[PDB]
């Protein structure tokens, strides 16, 4: 992801490279977008 | 935003470039790619404003040297009112489904 | 098409009703993480110290702009000091401040330039670029920070963030002048 | 009684309709006949709304006052081209008309499309609803809806002239404001777009 | 050799018909593109012939002698109108060019399409025949016919200004009247038809 | 072969009229899009400026003359400023004119040049070498431009079209001159 | 294609290196070249 784009890929190990991210026990605006309406209110003619 | 008794009728239109005297009466602006419609229940109407061009992209700035508008104009107007005491109407502007923006540049400074 | 706009929910429409189309869209450019994902420059060095602060970006920037359009963010980080110096060091969020690195990391230069690349390390499940923390307002807390660099020398400070998140959008505002003039206008590139 | 009408790239939204009001028949169906010698053509780009102030409905005019406007109008626009270029033409109308004011206002204009309008007596008023029409009330709507077909003895016109169709409004009940909150006065707004517009027999548009 | 061309209301028949050149390809497939929004039509009525003389083919006029006509061209007609209601335009031309000499006359001239021809050298003219082109040939016939396609960087353009191809004829070998039976000159005389035209961003015409 | 030449349906001819045969041929050097693929020199930066326009090559050296043997054209591009300067910088077709890159694409020099890749940034199908916009000729537009450049110091500036396309071939003239002569002649290369 | 040779490859990838094409929904002179007549126009003899 991002703007890095190597065919082949990367040299040192992930756990050096970046930070390791967690978890205990998602984008809302795309969902938001989405859900608007798009349509027609009340009735068309012609 | 007016009170219950205070009806009006609106019509707003896309100019295209080029178009020569901009029409100031709905009359004249009918001609355009346009929408009219009434005050009611619903308070919110919303309007599309397409995209033409001979390009498939514009810029989103304008050179020094341009008289008129590239890409035309939208005009609102007012065909009638009941009261002539104000009624406001809140105009607001969102990205089109089919939006897009190319090519990021960081245009710094003065 | 009308509606009932009081209620705030979104409406999005096609020119269909005019008879339109709809065109095929990439917003490939309008990709956050893309965007961020750039070395931006923040400014120079202090007695050869920097807080690596992403507020201190400038925001007039592409990178400085976009990151205040967040109230929350989280990233991995990237920094590339040029100029002419030999070292640049650092140390994670939450360490006293030195008057030497001397064995904390420690990074040699290379042609000019030193890059290299570092991990979010806040205590927080994310940061934020505003905080109404006790400054009540009438009509930054010092954790919030990815460490400090220690160099040799003065250096341009480059920083770019890695893997960014962005949470709750705030306004972006056009920064260019009107004058009193109706439309803005500049001189874009043009062949000569 | 929300309703949108759309012609092309132009729509109307009202938000009092009553309905639309068909007259003489459900559609414009067109039949081509041998007076085209089958040259005749569909220019669809001129089906679609033009607008016009018709007249200011008042506290003064009485029962009887009447303002027509007769079809085909001037047109600045496409259809008006068509004129120019073309010899023959045939078309229908689709016609909306309105009277702005207050639900606090009171009074009732009678709005009809009545064919081959050389004249009208007074007592023949009284009759106009034997023609397609819709009534503006106040208290209940601000939009009236009529739509007509094609008409005449004749299966084309030889470029306007002749007026097949005159739209029609008068006032049945005076305009009034006696409430403190109403107008006093409503202005009269015409939305009209010609439909299935074939034409035939082109000649040289300017020189 | 005897070929009849027709376009809507017009027709054109030639007894000495030499083929048909088709420039760059064989058809002007039309691909809407999101410059229009899917808003563009077509105007068939707009696709006919109109006619033009260019030039008289005399005795004097020697080798490199030029005579161009820049499309579109100022129509009176209906393409003409489309230019007055609408923004943007596009089209491909369907081009007949004749020189009417007796077979006792000789010289010859050659007849091309030339896109954005904004100017020409002399030794230019050497090379004109990498463009789409034909001959006219006093021996062998008085007709021309050389069929292009839309072309340009943009879908579509905005009301002439840009002429993206340019109609020329010139002079290869200069024209002769050795035989007593010939002419003294030739009239040049061009019959062109626009092709698939499409517009869009409608304004209105008129005031 | 005789024919009727007016239609200017194309002819081409064996030997075998005569007797002939018809050699192999390999028209690898003749392929368009071979030829322009290599750098060619279009001359030094202004004020460490330089607009991208292929319309700058040289019309008589290889490139020049050939892109100019095509009415519309389009391809990638590469770009390498040899001189001695730190830094070149760009910015894409459209963007308004500045006083400092300053966080657009930068790259720096290595060894005395500073080569690097770009895309097609115009916002037309294709580019055209001509356009008769508004010119009345009688017996080119802002957006023909593939960005702009920023150095450091005045650099040669090459430019190297790459995946080219090009259609609606132009004339080609050759450019040495007679003189008087019948034959033109030159001193082509031989052993001393 | 064109004046790039490297038996090997390409580090980085496609959308780096080069523009995007995109599709809307061919060498005409090739074509014009093949159809030339190359025969004779009339009667050989001998």
């Amino acid at each position: 992801s991002g703007n890095t784009g190597s065919i082949i890929n990367n040299y040192y190990m992930q756990q050096y490279q970046n930070s390791m991210d967690t978890q205990l026990g998602n984008d809302w605006f795309s969902k938001l977008a989405q859900s608007a309406f798009s349509g027609l209110v009340g009735a068309l003619l012609a | 935003t007016g009170p219950t008794n205070n009806k009006a009728k609106y019509m707003v239109a896309y100019i295209p470039p080029g178009t020569h005297p901009l029409p100031e009466t709905p009359e004249m602006a009918s001609h355009c790619y346009h929408a009219e419609w009434d005050t009611g229940l619903n308070s919110t109407f919303t309007f599309t404003v397409p995209y033409f061009s001979a390009a498939d992209y514009a810029y989103t700035y304008a050179d020094e040297p341009e008289q008129a508008s590239v890409q035309g104009w939208v005009g609102v107007y007012q065909i009638t009112d009941t009261h002539e005491k104000d009624g406001a109407v809140i105009v607001t502007v969102s990205a089109g489904p089919d939006f897009e923006f190319r090519m990021p540049i960081s245009p710094s400074r003065q | 098409t009308t509606s009932a706009g009081e209620g705030a929910d979104p409406v999005t429409t096609d020119a269909s009703a005019h008879g339109g189309d709809t065109r095929t869209t990439r917003r490939a450019h309008t990709d956050v993480t893309f965007l961020l994902d750039r070395f931006t420059l923040v400014g120079k060095t202090n007695d050869n110290k920097l807080v690596l602060d992403l507020l201190s970006t400038k925001e007039k920037s592409l990178v400085g702009a976009l990151l205040r359009a967040a109230t929350y963010y989280f990233s991995d980080l990237e920094v590339a000091c040029v100029g002419t110096n030999a070292w640049v060091g650092w140390t994670p969020n939450g360490s006293p401040v030195l008057t030497e690195v001397g064995d904390n990391p420690v990074v040699f230069s290379r042609r000019g330039t030193t890059r290299f690349a570092l991990p979010y390390t806040a205590p927080h499940r994310v940061l934020a670029t505003v905080y109404n923390g006790d400054c009540k307002y009438k009509p930054i807390p010092t954790t919030f920070n990815y460490g400090m660099i220690y160099t040799q020398a003065e250096v341009d400070v480059y920083l770019r963030m890695k893997r960014a998140e962005l949470y709750c959008p705030r306004p972006v505002l056009t920064h260019y002048d009107h004058n009193g003039r109706d439309r803005y206008k500049t001189t874009l590139v043009k062949p000569a | 009684r929300i309703v949108t009408t759309s012609h092309g790239t132009t729509t109307s939204t009202t938000q009092s309709s009553v309905g639309v009001t068909y007259g003489y028949a459900l559609t414009d169906k067109f039949l081509p006949g041998p007076n085209t010698n089958g040259l005749e053509t569909r220019v669809e780009q001129a089906e679609r709304f033009f607008k016009h102030k018709l007249f200011d409905w008042t506290l003064d005019q009485q029962f009887g006052t009447t303002y027509v406007l007769e079809l085909p109008t001037d047109h600045k626009g496409i259809y008006g081209q068509l004129v120019d270029s073309h010899a023959y033409i045939r078309n229908g109308w689709d016609v909306q008309v309105s009277a702005t004011a207050t639900q606090f206002n009171g009074g009732c204009l009678l709005v009809a499309m009545v064919p081959e309008l050389c004249k009208l007596d007074d007592r023949e008023k009284y009759q106009l609803t034997l023609f397609p029409h819709q009534f503006l009330n106040p208290r209940t709507n601000t939009t009236a809806h009529i739509q007509v077909p094609y008409l005449g003895v004749d299966r084309h016109d030889q470029g306007t002239r002749h007026k097949a169709w005159t739209l029609v409004v008068m006032v049945l009940a005076p305009y009034t404001n006696d409430q403190t909150i109403g107008s006093t006065k409503a202005e009269v707004y015409v939305n009209i777009a010609p439909t299935n517009v074939y034409v035939a027999g082109e000649k040289p548009v300017k020189q």
